[PDB]
């Protein structure tokens, strides 16, 4: 019988490309 | 291919599927967002094809 | 039996949104 | 679900298939284009999920 054992054990670390300056507002300008 | 809908049973409006293949938005992510307005999302996502 | 006539006359016109300004190249400057 | 690839006949390596629904490529969009680099389409485009 397959028990409901808890997962495993992630290594987890942040792994993020920050969205910065603001630029989706200024699309399409100069 | 002289298809008029409902003008035979395998022309019937309730048996007519369609099937696209698409790997891109590019006017949403480019044209259309320069200025964002009430149809981006119907005539720019690939759900509307 | 079903003949190859000319496709529909369609009334084209061009409908377009210019990408403008080069904003691509600068995606996260201020 | 106890699934161990090649233990059984209905998990063969071969006759398991995935589906996913996806709607969008924000990362794409937004956060990986910024910079683009050698894994922009691999880790960008939807057909990699």
């Amino acid at each position: 019988k397959v028990l409901e054992l808890p997962a495993y054990g992630w290594a987890l670390k942040n792994y993020w490309l920050q969205y910065v300056n603001d630029w989706s507002l200024r699309k399409g300008d100069p | 291919a002289g298809v008029v809908p409902n003008r035979t049973s395998s022309t019937q409006k309730n048996r007519v599927g369609v099937w696209y293949g698409a790997t891109s938005n590019d006017w949403m992510e480019t044209n259309s967002a320069q200025n964002v307005d009430t149809y981006f999302i119907p005539g720019g996502n690939r759900a509307f094809i």
